[PDB]
């Protein structure tokens, strides 16, 4: 009866009919909600209480992907806030830490040259008698 | 490429004309670069006044047991788990 | 306002249809408990006392004996029934 | 018939958050151990037992409507598979199957082993012993079920797990 | 209402026991229902009923979730904030692991700590059950909060020392966050 | 006074002890030994041919009623001459009790089936004569019921390997699955849970010779 | 504020279980009765028709 | 491991596009064939049949994947029952001896090109029952699998994931593009 | 007369009160065949009289389940059809005899296997 007027306001922050249709084509959803924030690789995280629990986070991904999206994309710093795990965003709390160890995130690699593959990690136990010396 | 013959921490690689690196020409091999025996190095030791100290990993709970070092020896005396180092002076 | 549903219209519709006023299935953030809650401070236990607390007369495991022969216990020292009469018809 | 399968799974599924919420798996919790369970529930949880349950009921009736009354349901359960309780008791039956048939059994009422003692609740039993009450059967001890939680919730002590 | 052919006792429900009315005004009450599908009639109501309402679905993989801190995941060798593994091959994971799964060898190191050469984990044998975490006495193996880590080959299932701590330190962030809001309980 | 501790049921254990004694008088013939065990649970340990007397017995007299026969667990124990043993748990609904009836077998003597008495042991002796090996005479048709068609042998034997001796792969030659002789990539690691400190003094005297 | 999950204070309302059944608007008499009706006015209009 | 560009570095990236193969083909003919090529992947990937094996407690998590929650059918993915009609098959549960001629069978009679799903320990590396005298180890060992679900059971989400891994690796097959090689 | 036994497959029974004392009847007759120093023959003699009694006692067959419990007159009727075929197998087994199969040695010995020490 009034979803037209949500409707126009979508297409709005969306950029236009032409900005709104690629939205709809890439996310299959046109949703309202506030940018929570950004994460290092330029993912967009957004939250509405309006719609119900599981749909109430959602995230957009890097416009660079374009088709490549995976589960696999979010880091570790904005996980939890995604699977609801807490309530508090990666900005607005200071128990997170800052070790200099810590790696970048990384996709899950497979059926690709950069995928894992098992090895040994034990050099050999035996040494064989050297005839040479 | 440079990983597979990079060796690892454990001090473990495959020879250049072992046949085992065949199972890398299509993947690769991660080697960790954070080597635990340097970290652990890198952080200086902790001077102390008393003949005897305790460390539990830094976090109570959630760090390892609480263990008591003796440090009457000259040297500095290392933390079972947490290879902390310490020292009395 | 908070709650994303259909038109006034169609919930009485809806409402029709059913047969009864319907409560929303899907879970909405204000009617759950939050997912940071502040942290618990459980219990100890009965026997967490700090004397009159010996393991000889709480534990169990010690105290189950082989099993007993009954004919033989009676020599040493209404029709029976397994048990007491049930109604199941 | 399809939609049934659609509006329970939809509410096993907020159920198997429960398991996932306190034993960390969705299945296989691995929770309950000799000693008692294993961790104390999540501050909070009850509130969001209470939640699934309080709506529970509802969701219930929308299923019975649309399977108990039906008129094409009774006939595909109707007198199929009939168990006559003289034949049940010498083939091991047991559970639905034994009250199905009228027999009135139920292992927490005869052999409490848990809170059951501290609880009141009531057994569904089947005259016919064909599917159809079999069927019955089940849904009322889903209600009856719901009654059970209604006590646990609010007789919960607080002490060691 | 009809009577019960069977009399019920207490602390019992019945659930085909009323009988059937003969009175010409239920009758024609059953009759009618027979007769005009009546029955059928609020089994299509309630079905669409259902048309107007939210679908429960979720937009997955831009909505997932929820989940709990507790969830068992992936594994990952976590280490102390100094950078060194957390990890003194103790072997209780080993022993405890009901599958078998894992796989420890260990060695005096150089600098004289107790500490793993080996520690491989074949994620094709585990059964996700968490009691290597509980077992650990210095919290080295966590269930990370991981869940999508499916492969292409079975070979890349098999994880080994330095893959499980490149999992140690791309999730260290989440998993020392899920432990500090559970040790409590556990 | 102890919370840890449970409490025994000493009601139900006063009806089992003075009924144990009751079956005793009744089947001098085939009850070798009647004993109430510490989870208060009555035993009957019987000889190999008073199987079917006794489950009669227990089943149609006016005081047992034990209409129900919920298990026939098999266990085996190469330690003893009769390594197997078979031992059945029965229900009285009327009585709301429960009783375990023992009895030993050899590898190759049978063991009177009691399909008869009750006959939903047609599946459960079929079971053990699968998994254990041990022969029921009068069986409607004894098969296994678990196991591999053309499986070999009868693995819940204590003296069967963990692993079995064969596997199973899919040869492209044949177009079909083969059995070859079994070959692990990871052997089953043993581990030595023995304790070297008795712990449990009650049991160490216990069963005289 | 408890430390513990525990009820309330007071503790939790009731929860339903009991079966209730939808609204019933149609009985034998007036679907017959109705049928009838509906069927003669429609051979009423038929006959215009 | 390769980890992701960061915002920067990323800001420069031109767009991914869709095909995996690009647009930088030399000819009309390999071009054509390229963009081709992408139409059938587009539908083998859109409609992708499950056969509802269902074997063990994993089946269970393989309903839920249908369920409303996360409804595989959003994707094109509809359950089937005969292996004729069935393009994928999903073995979900512990691969026992006994079944193991029934599902090398089943999996023939599915017709090319078909993937098969390894969903949980169970048919992954025989999982819990590893080392049972009557357990296949591992699905593998009998029909290829072509992705591996580890869990036990794995997340409905865990599956899921799996399902569109399945999809990229059937996006980016090269049917069409090799024969011209060929 | 009740209007339904309550259970599936069991019909009500028309005079249960000359069903039982045939049965009864019969179960003694079966007994007395029995030695007189068999404990079965002393407790289902003693037994079968106080349900036989009872039987001709009560002409209700409520107030008779009341006077004897143990469920339902069907029911003490298939009760009652049980130790006819019990009374009647047992004449065959000889159970009152001595043990038919003295036990082995350790036969019954558990925990198994351990050493002992003469
Ligand atoms: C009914 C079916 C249509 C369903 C509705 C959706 C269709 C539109 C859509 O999704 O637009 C996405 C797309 C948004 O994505 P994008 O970020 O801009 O870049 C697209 C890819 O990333 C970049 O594309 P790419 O080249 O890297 O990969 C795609 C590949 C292959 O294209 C496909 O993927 C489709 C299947 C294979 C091609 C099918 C034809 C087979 C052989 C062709 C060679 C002869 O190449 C192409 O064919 C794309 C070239 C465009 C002309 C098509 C030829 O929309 C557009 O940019 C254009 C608007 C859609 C066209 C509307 C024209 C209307 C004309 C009225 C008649
Ligand atoms: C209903 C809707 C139907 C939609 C149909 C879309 C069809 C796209 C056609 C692409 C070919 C699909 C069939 C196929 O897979 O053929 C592949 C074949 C290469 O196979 P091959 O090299 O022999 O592999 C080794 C086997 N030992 O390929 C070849 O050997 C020859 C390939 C030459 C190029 C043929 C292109 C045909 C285009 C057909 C468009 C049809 C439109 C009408 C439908
Ligand atoms: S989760 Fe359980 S089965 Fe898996 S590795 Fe840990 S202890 Fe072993
Ligand atoms: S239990 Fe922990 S410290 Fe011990 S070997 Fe396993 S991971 Fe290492
Ligand atoms: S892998 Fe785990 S969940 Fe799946 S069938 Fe096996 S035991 Fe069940
Ligand atoms: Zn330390």
């Amino acid at each position: 009866i009034n979803r037209l007027t949500k409707l126009f306001q979508m297409v709005r922050e969306a950029g236009g009919l032409k900005q709104a249709y690629l939205k709809l084509y890439r996310n299959d959803d046109l949703k309202i909600g506030t940018l929570v924030g950004i994460d290092k690789y330029g993912n967009k995280y957004f939250e509405n209480p309006y719609y119900f629990y599981g749909r109430n986070r959602w995230i957009e991904f890097a416009p660079h992907v374009n088709m490549d999206y995976d589960g696999s994309m979010i880091p570790a710093e904005w996980y939890g806030w995604m699977h609801y795990k807490t309530d508090l965003p990666p900005i607005r709390d200071g128990c997170r830490p800052k070790y200099k160890w810590i790696a970048d995130h990384s996709e899950n690699l497979s059926g690709t040259k950069e995928a894992y593959y098992p090895y040994s990690t034990t050099p050999n136990k035996v040494e064989a008698w050297e005839p040479k010396a | 490429r440079g990983d597979i013959e990079k060796v690892t921490h454990t001090g473990q690689v495959f020879d250049k004309e072992d046949y085992r690196n065949a199972r890398f020409v299509n993947a690769k091999r991660y080697v960790n670069e954070n080597w635990g025996i340097k970290l652990i190095e890198e952080v200086p030791p902790k001077e102390c006044t008393e003949r005897v100290v305790f460390c539990d990993g830094g976090d109570g709970p959630l760090g390892h047991p609480k263990v008591y070092i003796n440090l009457d020896k000259p040297g500095n005396h290392i933390c079972g788990y947490c290879g902390l180092r310490f020292v009395k002076k | 306002a908070l709650r994303r549903d259909v038109s006034p219209l169609i919930q009485r519709i809806r409402a029709f249809l059913l047969g009864r006023e319907h409560n929303l299935a899907l879970r909405f953030e204000d009617g759950l408990a939050d997912r940071t809650q502040p942290q618990p401070e459980i219990p100890d236990g009965p026997s967490h006392l700090l004397s009159a607390n010996y393991y000889c007369q709480r534990d169990g495991r010690r105290e189950v004996l082989p099993p007993i022969d009954l004919v033989e216990q009676q020599k040493q020292l209404k029709l029976p029934t397994p048990g007491k009469v049930y109604a199941w018809d | 018939a399809l939609t049934p399968f659609f509006w329970l799974f939809e509410e096993r599924e907020k159920m198997m958050e429960f398991y996932e919420r306190v034993s960390g798996a969705r299945m296989h919790a691995a929770y309950i151990r000799p000693g008692g369970v294993s961790l104390d529930m999540p501050l909070g949880l009850m509130d969001d037992i209470y939640e699934f349950a309080s709506k529970f009921a509802e969701r219930l009736d929308e299923v019975e409507d649309v399977l108990t009354t039906n008129r094409i349901w009774v006939q595909r359960t109707e007198d199929i598979g009939i168990v006559t309780a003289e034949e049940a008791l010498n083939y091991g039956f047991s559970g639905v199957m034994l009250r199905g048939s009228g027999i009135k059994w139920d292992l927490r009422k005869q052999q409490p082993y848990d809170a059951y003692n501290l609880v009141n609740f009531d057994v569904p039993i089947g005259t016919k012993g064909d599917c159809y009450d079999r069927y019955l059967c089940r849904v009322e001890e889903m209600r009856q079920s719901l009654r059970i939680i209604d006590q646990c919730l609010n007789q919960m002590p607080a002490g060691e797990i | 209402e009809p009577k019960d052919i069977v009399e019920v006792p207490k602390g019992y429900v019945y659930v085909n026991n009323k009988e059937l009315s003969m009175e010409f005004a239920d009758i024609t009450d059953r009759a009618a229902s027979t007769m005009f599908f009546g029955e059928l009639l609020r089994g299509f109501a309630v079905t669409l009923a259902h048309i107007f309402k939210e679908p429960a679905t979720i937009n997955y993989p831009f909505e997932k979730g929820p989940l709990s801190p507790r969830f068992r995941g992936e594994h990952a060798l976590r280490r102390y904030p100094s950078g060194e593994e957390r990890c003194i091959a103790c072997k209780l994971c080993e022993a405890i692991c009901p599958a078998q799964a894992i796989t420890i060898e260990a060695e005096e190191r150089a600098d004289g700590s107790r500490r793993t050469t080996r520690y491989d984990i074949d994620m094709t044998k585990c059964i996700y059950c968490g009691f290597c975490q509980e077992a650990c006495p210095v919290d080295a193996i966590v269930e990370g909060p991981n869940f999508e880590f499916s492969t292409e080959t079975h070979e890349e299932l098999l994880y080994n020392k330095e893959k499980l701590l490149c999992n140690g330190d791309k999730w260290e962030s989440e998993i020392a966050s899920n432990l500090q809001a559970d040790h409590l309980y556990r | 006074d102890k919370p840890t501790v449970r409490q025994p049921d000493a009601v139900a254990r006063s009806h089992l002890s003075d009924f144990g004694r009751y079956v005793a008088e009744c089947l001098p013939k085939y009850v070798q030994k009647v004993q109430l065990t510490a989870g208060d649970e009555l035993e009957v340990l019987i000889a190999p041919e008073g199987v079917v007397p006794v489950l009669q017995f227990l089943k149609d007299h006016h005081q047992a009623q034990f209409t129900n026969l919920v298990d026939i667990a098999g266990v085996d124990v190469p330690c003893r001459k009769n390594r197997f043993e078979v031992v059945y748990n029965l229900l009285s609904l009327r009585y709301n009790s429960r009783i375990r009836v023992k009895t030993y077998t050899d590898e190759l003597t049978p063991l009177d089936s009691a399909c008869e008495v009750h006959k939903a042991a047609n599946w459960y002796e079929r079971e053990i004569w699968d998994m254990y090996g041990v022969f029921f005479a009068n069986h409607p048709d004894l098969r296994r019921i678990l196991t591999d068609y053309g499986f070999e042998g009868h693995p819940q034997r204590r003296d069967f390997p963990l692993s079995g001796y064969v596997e199973l792969r899919y040869d492209d030659e044949k177009k079909r699955v083969v059995c070859e002789p079994l070959e692990l990539a990871q052997e089953f690691r043993k581990f030595d849970l023995s304790a070297p400190w008795e712990q449990f003094p009650n049991f160490r005297n216990a069963n005289p010779p | 504020p408890p430390k513990q999950d525990l009820p309330p204070p007071g503790g939790y309302k009731k929860i339903p279980f009991a079966r209730v059944p939808p609204k019933s608007y149609f009985t034998g008499f007036t679907t017959i009765g109705t049928y009838v009706v509906v069927t003669a006015v429609g051979l009423g209009i038929y006959y215009l028709t | 491991q390769q980890t992701l560009p960061v915002a920067e570095v990323a800001q420069n990236l031109p767009k991914k596009g869709y095909s995996p193969f690009g647009t930088k083909q030399s000819s009309v003919a390999e071009w054509s064939l390229a963009r081709l090529d992408d139409l059938l992947n587009w539908g083998r990937k859109g409609s992708i049949w499950p056969l509802t094996f269902g074997l063990a407690c994993c089946a269970v998590e393989m309903m839920h994947i249908a369920a409303p929650r996360y409804d595989m059918d959003r994707y094109g993915v509809v359950f089937r029952a005969s292996p004729r009609q069935a393009d994928v098959i999903i073995v979900a549960g512990t691969l026992t001896n006994k079944m193991a001629p029934a599902l090398r069978k089943v999996y023939d009679q599915m017709p090319e090109p078909r993937w098969v799903i390894s969903m949980g320990s169970c048919a992954n590396g025989g999982g819990y029952y590893h080392y049972s005298y009557s357990v296949v180890r591992g699905c593998d060992r009998i029909i290829p699998v072509d992705i591996y679900v580890p869990g036990c059971p794995p997340t409905a989400e865990a599956l899921m994931y799996g399902v569109l891994q399945l999809q990229k690796k059937v996006k980016r097959m090269k049917t069409l593009q090799m024969w011209y090689r060929k | 007369i009740k209007a339904s036994t309550g259970l599936t497959g069991l019909a009500v029974s028309t005079n249960p009160h000359h069903t039982l004392s045939a049965l009864y009847g019969k179960i003694l007759r079966a007994v007395s065949k029995m030695p007189q120093d068999a404990s079965y023959r002393k407790y289902t003699e003693q037994l079968v009289k106080q349900r036989a009694d009872s039987v001709a006692q009560h002409k209700d067959i409520t107030a008779l389940e009341k006077a004897v419990g143990c469920g339902q007159v069907e029911e003490l009727i298939v009760q009652a059809e049980n130790e006819l075929i019990l009374a009647r197998k047992m004449l065959g087994w000889k159970p009152w005899e001595k043990l038919v199969q003295a036990a082995p040695a350790k036969q019954w010995d558990w925990p198994p296997a351990q050493i002992m020490e003469p």
